[PDB]
RNA sequence: AUGAGCAGGUUGAAGGUUGAGUAACAUCAACUGGAGGACCGAACCGACUCUCGUUGAAACGAUAGCGGAUGACUUGUGAUU
RNA sequence: UGAGUAACGCUUGGGAGUGAGAAUCUCCCAAACCGAUUGACUAAGGUUUCCUGGACCAGGGUCGUCCUUCCAGGGUUAGUCUGGACCUAAGCUGAGGCUGAAAAGCGUAGGCGAUGGACAACAGGUUAAUAUUCCUGUACUUACAGUUAGACUGAUGGAGUGACAAAGAAGGUUUUCCACCCCCAUAAUUGGAUUUGGGGAUAAAUCAUAAGGUGGUACAAUAGGCAAAUCCGUUGUGCAUAACAUUGAGUGAUGAUGUCGAGUGAAAGUAGCGAAGGUGGUAUUAAUCAUGCUUUCAAGAAAAGCUUCUAGGGUUAAUCUAGCUGUAACCAGUACCGAGAACGAACACACGUAGUCAAGGAGAGGAUCCUAAGGUUAGCGAGUGAACUAUAGCCAAGGAACUCUGCAAAUUAACCCCGUAAGUUAGCGAGAAGGGGUGCUUAUGUAAAAGUAAGCCGCAGUGAAGAACGAGGGGGGACUGUUUAACUAAAACACAACUCUAUGCCAAACCGUAAGGUGAUGUAUAUGGGGUGACACCUGCCCAGUGCUGGAAGGU
């Protein structure tokens, strides 16, 4: 049928790419929240 | 002219009545130019970021929306000749294809009661009084076909602009200022003494006698059909609610947003507009 | 229940058996399971039987039991059978072809046994 | 150019394959700090001599020893076809 | 917002051309027209039903039919709440 | 523990080899069907899963000598292709700014952003690769500069163009098919005979030729597109009726002494060789013409791009074009799988989906069955014919007696020819009902045919497969359609339409707080809300109260 999630690269990474991410200072306050959590996956290209 | 024929249809029936559209005018198809156009398309009743501000909007055909002036003020007195009196589907009624002498060609709201070939001007000074001409209204006299009159001193005209829709001249005021007219819609203002309106009636007199016939044609002139505000939650419409069809047992009662809306005092009486009321569907002023 | 194998039926059993007679005409010598040699007997003795009539009708009868092989082809097989083999059986009645029992088979324990033919 | 975007070149079967061919076609690992021209120019300054024809491919980071107890990723390596002359060739 | 697509068979409409016809209408004949929240009927859509599955491959399924299937049509893509 | 319980997640045979070891690995040949799919192009994705050799710690629902498993090594090539360097659509951001405690929302210029616009090569070949990407040939374009020659052009701005629906129809167009020939091959025992199979084409690019198509074309003056006009707008004369601007299928020759070809086919079916390389009708077929044309309304993008206008000017030249030559064509992709065991779905999952094309036989047609091409072994099997359990095939006899029930099943079904009732708002009813026939051969038959006559056969003649079981009565709902993803899909919802009310521009309203936006780029024949809810006639008493509206005195 119709999966819930789908590999859409491209639509994943305009939803929760880096620059959709930086581009609001919350987003920014998320990363440094993960930096904190010393994470491996952080964004689409640190992931 | 509406006509409703059998469509033979093997699943119920239908009312649908349609105008000619040929007999009125020039053979039946679209023709477009390209001088005067500026397309229009569906909003969704919604606002600049996605919230809804307008209901059940959509569902129409994408039109382009012919560019029709009405400032009448970059060329008037020239000796002008209407070209092609032809519908506009983004308004009610019909359209005019003007030429001023100078090589100018332009559309027009076209009123009820005129011929194509005979020569029409808009001039800002005392002339005829034949529907489509345009006239100050400090030379205009009492109970005349006008429509499509503006509000502002060139603020373009706003009032009697649909189908089978204008209004009388009730003469100037006695101080000479605020020309009386008795509005559509049963009430009666006071112009300004000196708007540039249009007299005549709009076009289409019959457009109030076209009938969708089936809800598919009404979707399809940008209706979406939705339930009845009783058939609902008691949120999102306060008089929903209610288990095997419960109706109402308010008096007057609410809209979606919980209003009184049953005869309930609601226009802006603090406009600017009313000071200038002589009647409007109620009592003086 | 919905779409399987079918399995075993009579008709697949009937193409089986004649791959297998195709087989051992081509060979002479099987090593299979056992159960299938002991229901093909029956078709085996009555074709050594029927064969031996050695007629064109016989040939006609027995083409609907060969098939296209690699070793030979149908043409030759029903010349080489009809002009020896199926006259050479007429020696004794009946008991034709020897089936004897083998080990089992590796995978499934399926019981194999060696088909072969004398006189 | 830089001539700094020529690591090397790669041998095999293959590739005695691709030089015997008439076109002299050769394979280098190359670095991919240069477009075509870039690259072609800085082979044209290694030696001083024109190429013939230039096409590049890439080999993304793949898997690199599978899955092992220390796995990890290969490298990303231009792979740049060059082509000398038809009739020149280099004894290196 | 931008695109793509929905076999075929049907039935045969509004309209219109000519004529009969009437003083003129009106009425009808021949002819074209090829539309119908028209019909089947495919793909396809959905799931009305009989049954089965009942830690099933199945977290919605298996066949058989079934209501449609050129419109109140679907979809693809992005966006938007 | 439950315990070897249930299961092995849509399916084979024989022989032989390797191998110590074989249902599981493969070599040969079998079988099985799909075949509008089990094909191919493939889009996205997963991105090495793709390949060679070695073994298969781990896993393969058993198996394992083997696998998308691992080990070592290796594979993806674009001057013309896709998208970059071109473009805009939805939409988004947005300095100097409206604007909100801070933080923030809004939006101008600007700047992004396809799902669309515009753009120069074909066939064949190769190898473990993969390739219009690499190469054989024939090409083509773009600029770059030089050169010569013609030699006034024309934006940044204006204008034309780009730049337009769905639907139907019949023309043309080449195909296809068939009649038919050529060539290759063909020569047959089991009864009878010399018969059947396959092929026959050749591109990009060039020109010649484009059947035709669309739709006005020379002159005069112009009142105007910020400014600027000769371009356009613009009214007449004139050619009108066709000159003309434009354009286009198709045909032929180069390409091509080539590819390819029925095929032949050595140490591998490979190295090599390689005939026919066609005629006429065509009631089928199909796509170029075609951005054609038309019917209708619910009336169907811009930007880039191309040219022009004056501009801007230069004219000891610029610019454009022509030729020639040199030069060059930069960024990422080119593996593989790819409607599924390489996407996800928990998965070797019997599960679901992007586009495109998709043969022969009858068939209206993608219905139907079997085959062409392609492709195949659905990772357990064997013995057996107990109960029980799924599926079928069968059932005589009654023919709804069982059930809460005609649930289930069943007669029904394809074609041809009829005929069809009352009622109908004149559309329907209506596959109405109900019936007749469908086979073969010999002829009549037209062009195949539809049909007709004579003879013959069956136990019946879509002799297989694919096809409605009705009629009437009552209730609601008119109705085609949407709905509780996922127990019950309708007499629920929606609803055309009716009725009433409210709403006149900085409209009311709605969102937001404002900002701002929709409303709306709307304008009382417009919109919202509140009731009804195919069609017809009505909607009877009551304003007590309140609701809403109104008012003027007055008590407060």
């Amino acid at each position: 049928m119709k999966r819930t999630y789908q590999p859409s690269k491209l639509k994943r990474a305009k939803t929760h790419g880096f620059l959709a991410r930086m581009a609001t200072a919350s987003g920014r306050k998320v990363l440094k929240l993960r930096r904190k959590k010393q994470r491996a996956q952080l964004t689409v290209s640190s992931e | 002219p509406i006509k409703k024929i059998i469509s033979r249809s093997n699943s119920g029936i239908h009312h649908s009545t349609v105008i000619d559209y040929k007999k009125l005018l020039t053979t039946n198809k679209n023709k477009p130019e390209k001088s005067l156009l500026v397309t229009l398309k569906k909003h969704g009743g919604r606002n600049n970021q996605g919230k809804i501000t307008v209901r059940h909007q959509g569902g129409r055909n994408k039109r382009k929306y012919r560019i029709i002036d009405f400032k009448r003020t970059h060329y008037d007195n020239i000796e002008a000749t209407v070209k092609s009196i032809e519908y506009d589907p983004n308004r009610s009624c019909f359209v005019s294809l003007i030429t001023y002498a100078n090589g100018a060609k332009s559309y027009i709201i076209s009123p009820d009661g005129i011929k194509v070939g005979d020569k029409i001007l808009a001039s800002e000074h005392p002339i005829d009084i034949k529907p489509g001409f345009s006239m100050p209204l400090a030379f205009i006299p009492e109970g005349t076909q006008v429509h499509n009159i503006e509000l502002h001193p060139k603020g373009g005209g706003q009032i009697a602009r649909s189908a089978g829709s204008y209004a009388r001249i009730l003469g100037q005021d006695e101080t000479g200022k605020y020309v009386i007219l008795q509005l559509l819609s049963g009430e009666t203002r006071k112009f300004l003494k000196e708007c540039r309106a249009t007299v005549g009636v709009v076009s289409n007199l019959d457009h109030n006698l076209v009938v969708i016939g089936k809800a598919g044609r009404n979707r399809h002139r940008g209706i979406r059909p939705t339930v009845r505000g009783s058939a609902m939650n008691p949120n999102d419409h306060p008089h929903g609610g209610g288990e095997g069809r419960s109706p109402v047992g308010r008096d007057a009662p609410r809209t979606p947003w919980g209003k009184r809306h049953m005869g309930v005092k609601t226009r802006n009486m603090k406009k600017a507009s009313t000071n200038l009321i002589i009647r409007n569907r109620k009592g003086e002023q | 229940s919905y779409i399987n194998k079918p399995g075993k039926t009579s008709a697949w059993r009937v193409m089986t058996v004649r791959q297998q007679v195709s087989a051992v005409l081509a060979y002479g010598k099987i090593e299979t399971t056992l159960k299938k040699a002991k229901n093909t007997q029956k078709r085996l003795d009555k074709l050594i039987t029927l064969a031996k009539v050695d007629n064109f009708n016989n040939r006609r009868q027995v083409k609907k039991w060969l098939l296209n092989t690699n070793l030979f082809d149908v043409d030759q097989l029903m010349d080489h059978l009809f002009s020896k083999v199926a006259p050479k059986y007429e020696k004794t009645p009946g008991g034709y072809s020897r089936v004897l029992k083998l080990g089992p088979r590796r995978g499934d324990a399926t019981e194999m046994a060696i088909l072969q033919l004398t006189d | 150019d830089v001539t700094n975007v020529l690591l090397k070149p790669v041998l095999t079967e293959k590739v005695y394959f691709n030089q015997m061919g008439e076109t002299k076609k050769y394979v280098f690992v190359v670095n991919p700090k240069a477009s075509k021209t870039r690259v072609k120019l800085a082979f044209e300054l290694v030696y001083g001599i024109k190429p013939l024809k230039v096409n590049t491919l890439i080999r993304k980071p793949t898997t690199i020893r599978g899955g092992s107890r220390f796995p990890g990723l290969s490298k990303l390596e231009k792979l740049a076809v060059i082509t000398l002359p038809k009739g020149i060739a280099i004894s290196v």
